[PDB]
């Protein structure tokens, strides 16, 4: 791995079960305080967070929890929605998850003493990820292994179906375009799904096998940051599909990549989780060595703030959080 | 796709807004093989498109009304088509203004198929063969409206004229010429006496002034026919004095340069004639160490008719592929109207300028490698007196500068229009 | 599944009554030496489920469950694992 | 009546059949007197095989040497289908004289393998070495064995007793392979070439390969002086040979004390002569057995063909004659029926007639009793065809498998990227090569570095570099669209099959064929190229065949009943026209209909939409006009459920 400007947990939140998946707002999912929900075997939790570092009378870290709850299955991923409003005005949590039962579970609440449960047939293997792919939240993007993607809505029907040349590892959607999509392949040809008509508008070949993940800027559309065998790419679309940036992270294969949410040059990423102590990468554009180090007992979990440049990393029933001096 | 031209003048779309020849030549496969086309001025296009003879013509503002294709009737006998099997009628002896410019479609296999004029194309000629073998490769013009089928085996067919529509085809009159027997033979046989083994025909030319040459890899020989006859001239050999020019040319200052200016393997391949002498076609190769690296050597005549004569340019041809029988199709030299004043030879990654004098009506030097593309040249040219040329996936670029066409002030337009004879309501 | 390494859990077998302990033994051994500790403990989690004569794997299991549970914080887990 | 179908599949090699290979640059300079030039005899290929045993279980089995003349130069090259043999590859360059097609000759010793090679004027002999001299092994099968020499100084040998002087009275005409050199009863060696002016060359030699007083002599009539002195005199009748009288391939028998010289003149007139006894055999005339047609033999003309074939399993010689003319061209089979009296006499077997094409190499095989030829034409494409000659009195020629020009197809497609489809289509190695691939990326990058072929990410990392340079130089709009991106995709691929095609039609010219005695492999040269024939089984040389030339195949030998056999050709033929489509976007769409849970049915839609998309002319009417005519396909079920029995378990 790497050991450039290392340390150690800064924030560590202590929970019950184990952290497996653990993500922030994609865009705007409330402007009160850090939103997050996570889910262990069989309890999940919703959060709000606030730190020392974006107010003044926090001890640290202070965590309340809204809603407590005990699902079947465990849950492996989570749709967040680019815009629905929380804590701000009036409360609206509307969030799908893939359980273990091979079917999404969504759930609609308002915080008005009622919590609406839906069952949603996605598809019959096991399904991976899925997250929403509308700016206003009417469609649910799913990828699992069947190689057929199944745009899903609120209540359950096929919109649009898309074929993959491998299992869907991950689903990536961009807040800030107009319905724009990404599926990640094992064979690397990543289709810039533009919902608006449900066609192939453009291909990109990540030449770089295998890839792993990949994901868009939120600052800006042009850029795309992936990761694939041992160096992270960035991408300029659409005026080059070739690496315009490829450089390593880490001594062994990186894991997923994860673009900042407040920032359009900083990002995070991991190698191997755990072996030797999982040390997330945090590294900057144009920079070969890592900016910054987090270590942890095993590496389970990744996600930025969209406030400060903020990262966390999930692992043995503990939650670590860290900061990025730029 | 990929492009890279180079300039020399005043480059511009011949067509108007890409033409639909490119599309048309990729829905047929015509372009996707080794083509070696025909640009004859006034802007006919010819295409030997294994038996599929593709006549047409092109001209300024065209991108979706041209796109008529003439094809010919040709029967399965596996045409050795080049650049003489095509050629025009332009080296005959007789005058006038109508049988100097005809198409040749022969087929091997006797018989020599005639046009009369390419203006008004349907007619053809009636003419059967009497004794002869077949397999005929390059086809050439004698005086009479008469010709000249040449095999690669070595094998000469006579067109033997009656009147103006009825000839026949017969034998070469006292035998045929160099070795390798083939068909039926009368008088003396073959004409070549050498310890060797037979004699490749390479080319067959007959000029004006009762002068014809049979270039192979052998000797020269000239003969003097008469359209019923032939009498022997003089055997003399043009590799002897090529081998210095060429190894002056290709190679340089080395330890066994006399054993390089007395070897040098020479094959032909192509030759034609042009209003300021010949041009011909021919690989060179030293015999050196082993492999030998076979270079493309571009001999060009000067003169002020066409004839033979002393002036020859030699320069060696950069992109050489494969050579194989006598009839390589990837390096193809094609002279466009046979009265140029520069010529132009397509190799499957250049278009080189042979220039044979001042440039009057067309612009001359027009040198333009390949280095993007990797599509073989079609054809090359001069298309209406002006230097045309066609890229794959672009169309038809001319070439043009000073000399343009202009109006005439007073009688000089009452007399052009005059000679050209014009009309209107 | 597999009959290559059917082959492997017969030439194993011999001295339990359930050759479902050997093969999940053999796997975490090979988990072991390729790497991942958190792996290597949820196939050693994994493994307890069905039991043999050889206590000796057994034992060890039990130990490897003790020692997960005092390094993750766990004493009510360690006590049942212990009174096991 | 034989009815069998030997139908062979074509599988590319050279670069997909790699070879431990290593030249010796040692260019070979001439001795004895030369030409100064001669026809460069180009795109000439020979093949000698190698019979010292007859057990097969040794290192010199199924071994054969051919050679490549191109220009003026030999690249001796030994391939070898099941033993690899280091060090077979050697470049000779003859100075100012071409390698005659099948004139290479070698002899195994017991001291030293001695080459002769007959070219325009200087005959070539090298020593490679031998046991109780260099120690080669050639005994017991291993995987790696020894070949030719050893180190590069056994590899250039000009001596004057090596070098000859080839002569030529009045001249010579190997236009094939016709160059014969074999030892007689006394031990003297003779060489018989084609000879111009009617008649055969024959130089006699004192024994073994040694030079020495040598003599030339010319077979033509009677008396070999008379002969040599009447070539120089222009003659054309049948008491003097001329021009008329010059065959294209050669072939001689060794029999008794006088070595008859077969010779086929252009008179449809076969002959024999000794080199020591010629005398008036029997002028024995095609036409006597061949319907009447003398108006063409006496116009003659070119491609008259003669092979002999004595099969000792019953003890019968054969004799084909291919007689090409431009107004009639057969391939005539006789029996020959000797008297005991140095007189023989053929009867008629056969006849089959054939278009009039250029016919190269050709033969044929008397254990399955059938004629193969492969006709190269000079339209950039070549043919080859096989009839079984005692099945059918007309004769059909079924076609074998050949692909010279592959041509693509295109598809808009709906919803996916036809661009994916045409990179797989063209990384297979079902066609094509990666050195035309590599040439292509070269170009097409407006003139790049050197591509390699071994790292996969440099590999995709230069074909992406390429696709983008060709988008931005089509159209720099292309993110607007669903249609526009495709079209611009589907321009790019197809210039770039446009491109690689400009480079595979280089290579893909067919030169000759090579057939080993025992264990049937059929090799295939082309210029610098290598491929192979590889022996189809039944259902794959009936699906190959097209379903017309079934039709005349002899339904009794296919299945039991006719109309069960006309059924499964009928549906083989369907088979067959349908296979014409190949693309990705089927097997890629039908992948994804099985990897997500639905129904086999839907696959096949999806297969059937796929191909509708990626058609471009109408197949399905002869679809339906094939599959209208069955009327009992019980045999076929039969034969289909007797033949595709894989997967199962059964041994």
């Amino acid at each position: 791995m790497k050991q450039d400007s290392a340390s150690n947990a800064t924030y560590t939140v202590d929970c019950e079960d184990y952290v497996h998946v653990v993500e922030f707002n994609p865009f705007d999912s409330g402007e009160a305080g850090s939103l997050l929900a996570y889910g262990g075997i069989s309890y999940v939790v919703i959060a709000s967070c606030r730190f020392q570092e974006e107010d003044s009378t926090v001890e640290g870290i202070e965590f309340k929890t809204l809603k407590t709850f005990h699902h079947g299955e465990r849950v492996v991923a989570i749709a967040w929605s680019p815009e629905t409003r929380c804590d701000a005005l009036l409360p609206l949590l509307r969030f799908a998850t893939a359980a273990g039962d091979k079917k999404i579970r969504i759930f609609t609440s308002d915080f008005q003493d009622k919590n609406e449960y839906k069952v949603i047939e996605g598809h019959s293997g096991y399904i991976n990820d899925l997250v929403f792919c509308s700016p206003e939240g009417t469609d649910i993007a799913s990828v699992g292994d069947d190689h057929t993607c199944r745009i899903w809505d609120l209540d359950g029907k096929q919109i649009a179906m898309f074929i993959l040349r491998s299992p869907g590892m991950s689903v990536a959607w961009h807040p800030e375009g107009a319905f724009k999509l990404m599926v990640a392949e094992k064979t690397g040809t990543i289709r810039f799904y533009d919902l608006t008509t449900h066609q192939a508008i453009l291909s990109l070949e990540s030449v770089q096998v295998p890839l792993m993940s990949a994901d868009w800027c939120v600052r800006n559309t042009l850029r795309i940051g992936a990761v694939a065998g041992n160096d992270w790419i960035i991408w300029e679309m659409p005026r080059s599909s070739y690496p315009q940036d490829n450089k390593p992270a880490h001594a062994d294969r990186a894991r997923m990549f994860r673009w900042s949410k407040c920032n359009e040059n900083v990002f995070a990423t991991t190698g191997y989780p755990g072996k030797m102590k999982s040390q997330i990468a945090i590294h900057h554009l144009a920079h070969p060595q890592p900016i910054l180090i987090g270590t942890a007992p095993v590496g389970s979990g990744l996600s930025w703030h969209r406030r400060l440049p903020l990262c966390v990393v999930g692992g043995y029933r503990k939650l670590f959080f860290w900061l990025t001096e730029m | 796709p990929a492009a890279s031209e180079t300039v020399n003048y005043n480059v511009q779309l011949f067509g108007s807004s890409l033409p639909v020849k490119v599309m048309e030549a990729l829905s047929n496969a015509s372009a996707d093989e080794p083509m070696a086309a025909c640009i004859h001025e006034g802007g006919w296009a010819w295409l030997a498109c294994n038996d599929r003879l593709i006549i047409w013509k092109i001209s300024h503002s065209s991108s979706a009304k041209l796109m008529v294709c003439k094809e010919l009737p040709l029967p399965l006998s596996d045409s050795e088509w080049s650049a003489d099997l095509v050629d025009i009628c332009a080296q005959t002896g007789d005058p006038a203004a109508a049988q100097s410019v005809a198409l040749m479609a022969a087929t091997p296999e006797g018989s020599s198929r005639y046009w009369p004029n390419i203006l008004h194309e349907g007619t053809y000629i009636e003419s059967y063969t009497e004794f002869g073998s077949s397999l005929c490769a390059f086809v050439t013009a004698v005086k009479g409206n008469s010709f000249i089928l040449s095999s690669e085996k070595n094998q000469l067919v006579r067109l033997t004229p009656d009147a103006s529509g009825k000839m026949n085809q017969r034998v070469l009159p006292q035998g045929q010429g160099m070795l390798s027997g083939i068909g039926r033979r009368v008088s003396t046989l073959f004409g070549i006496l050498s310890p060797a083994v037979e004699s490749t025909l390479c080319s067959v030319l007959w000029d004006k002034g009762d002068c014809f040459y049979t270039l192979t890899d052998s000797s020269i020989n000239k003969w003097d026919l008469d359209d019923t006859s032939e009498s022997q001239v003089l055997n003399w050999d043009m590799s002897r004095v090529l081998r210095e020019y060429i190894s002056d040319a290709i190679w340089g200052s080395e330890s066994d340069y006399d054993d390089i200016k007395a070897g040098i393997n020479i094959n032909y391949l192509s030759l034609n004639q042009n209003c300021d002498g010949l041009v011909i076609l021919s690989a060179a190769w030293h015999p050196g160490d082993n492999p030998c690296q076979i270079y493309y050597t571009l001999v060009t005549v000067k003169d002020e008719g066409y004839n033979i004569s002393d002036e020859i340019t030699v320069e060696v041809t950069q992109f050489n592929p494969v050579f194989q029988a006598r009839g390589m199709q990837l390096c193809q030299l094609v002279v466009p109207n046979f009265s140029s004043q520069a010529c132009y030879l397509y190799t499957q990654e250049m278009i080189f300028a042979c220039s044979t004098g001042t440039g009057r009506s067309t612009l001359p030097q027009e040198k333009i490698p390949f280095e993007a593309q990797g599509d073989n040249i079609v054809g090359a040219g001069s298309c209406e007196g002006w230097p045309v040329f066609f890229i794959r996936k672009s169309g038809m670029l001319t070439v043009v500068a000073r000399e343009t066409a202009s109006v005439l002030p007073e009688h000089m337009e009452e007399s052009l229009s005059s000679v050209s004879k014009s009309s209107r309501q | 599944r597999e009959d290559f390494l059917e082959k492997l859990i017969r030439v194993e077998e011999g001295e339990s009554v359930s050759p479902r302990l050997q093969y999940y033994n053999r796997v975490l051994r090979l988990l072991e030496d390729v790497g991942l500790p958190e792996l290597v403990i949820q196939l050693a989690t994994i493994a307890i489920s069905e039991a043999s004569d050889d206590w000796r794997s057994q034992a060890a299991l039990r130990t490897r469950i003790f020692k997960h549970h005092l390094d993750m914080g766990h004493n009510s887990q360690a006590y049942d694992a212990l009174t096991q | 009546s034989v009815n069998l179908e030997r139908s062979y599949m074509e599988l590319i090699g050279a670069e997909r059949e790699t070879s431990r290979r290593n030249f010796r640059d040692l260019s070979l300079r001439p001795d004895v007197s030369l030409v100064i030039g001669g026809p460069k005899y180009s795109d000439c290929a020979g093949g000698y095989c190698y019979n010292e045993s007859g057990s097969l279980l040794s290192a010199t089995r199924n071994r054969f040497i051919h050679w490549t003349s191109y220009a003026d130069t030999l690249e001796l090259v030994e391939l070898s289908l099941d033993i690899n043999l280091l060090n077979n590859a050697v470049r000779l360059k003859i100075l100012n004289c071409s390698i005659l097609p099948g004139g290479v000759h070698i002899c195994e010793t017991q001291n030293n393998i001695i080459v002769l090679i007959l070219t325009n004027q200087t005959v070539h002999r090298l020593i490679l070495p031998h046991p109780s001299r260099m120690y080669r092994s050639e005994i017991i099968s291993d995987s790696h064995i020894q070949s030719i020499f050893t180190d590069i100084g056994k590899t250039n040998f000009h001596d004057p007793n090596n070098t000859y002087v080839i002569p030529a009275i009045p001249g010579r005409a190997p236009n094939s392979t016709a160059s014969t050199a074999w030892l007689s009863s006394d031990g003297e060696a003779l060489f018989a070439l084609p000879s111009v002016s009617g008649g055969i060359l024959v130089i006699k030699m004192p024994p073994r390969d040694m030079e020495g007083l040598v003599t030339i002599a010319e077979l033509k009539q009677s008396s070999v002086m008379q002969r040599l002195l009447t070539g120089w005199m222009p003659s054309s009748i049948r008491g003097d040979p001329g021009p008329a009288h010059l065959p294209v391939s050669l072939a001689v028998h060794t029999l008794d004390h006088d070595s008859y010289l077969f010779a086929l003149c252009q008179d449809h007139k076969l002959r024999m002569w000794s080199y020591k006894d010629q005398m008036c055999l029997m002028v024995a005339d095609m036409l006597e057995y061949v319907p009447v047609s003398k108006d063409i033999r006496q116009t003659a003309g070119t491609g008259h063909k003669l092979r002999l074939a004595y099969s000792d399993t019953l003890e019968i010689l054969y004799l084909g004659v291919y007689l090409h003319t431009p107004r009639q061209g057969q391939f005539c089979v006789f029996q020959l029926v000797c008297t005991e009296s140095n007189r023989y006499s053929l009867e008629h077997t056969s006849s089959i007639f054939t278009n009039q094409e250029t016919l190269i190499d050709f033969t044929f095989t008397l254990s399955s009793m059938n004629i193969w030829a492969l006709w190269l034409d000079d339209d950039n494409q070549t043919v080859m065809k096989h009839i079984n000659f005692e099945r059918n009195q007309a004769g059909h020629w079924n076609p074998v498998f050949v692909n010279p020009l592959p041509d693509d197809d295109l598809a808009i497609g709906d919803e996916q990227e036809p661009q994916e489809a045409y990179l797989e289509c063209l990384f297979a190695p079902g066609r094509f090569t990666i050195a035309a691939l590599q040439k292509a990326i070269q170009i097409l990058r407006k003139g790049s570095g050197r591509v390699l072929d071994l790292s996969w990410e440099e590999l995709k990392k230069e074909v992406t570099l390429t696709v983008e340079k060709e988008i931005q130089n089509a159209v720099v709009d292309y993110d607007v669209s669903q249609e526009e991106f495709r079209q611009i995709n589907i321009e790019n691929w197809c210039k770039f099959y446009t491109c690689c095609l400009q480079y595979q039609e280089t290579l893909s010219r067919p030169l000759a064929l090579v057939v080993h005695p025992n264990t049937n492999m059929v090799c295939l040269l082309r210029k610098g190229f290598l491929s192979f024939l590889a022996p189809c089984s039944s259902v794959e040389h009936l699906y190959l065949v097209p379903g017309e030339h079934l039709l005349t195949v002899d339904e009794s030998v296919i299945c039991d009943d006719v109309d069960g056999a006309s059924d499964i050709v009928s549906l083989i033929q369907c088979l067959h026209m349908i296979a014409d489509y190949i693309t990705e976007d089927m097997a890629y769409q039908m992948e994804s209909a099985c990897c997500h849970p639905q129904s086999p049915e839907r696959v096949a839609e999806q297969i059937l939409e796929d191909l509708i998309a990626n058609d471009i002319d109408n197949i399905m009417e002869n679809i339906q006009n094939k599959l209208q005519d069955i009327r009992n396909p019980i045999q076929a079920i039969s034969f289909l459920l007797q033949n595709m029995d894989y997967e199962t378990n059964m041994d």
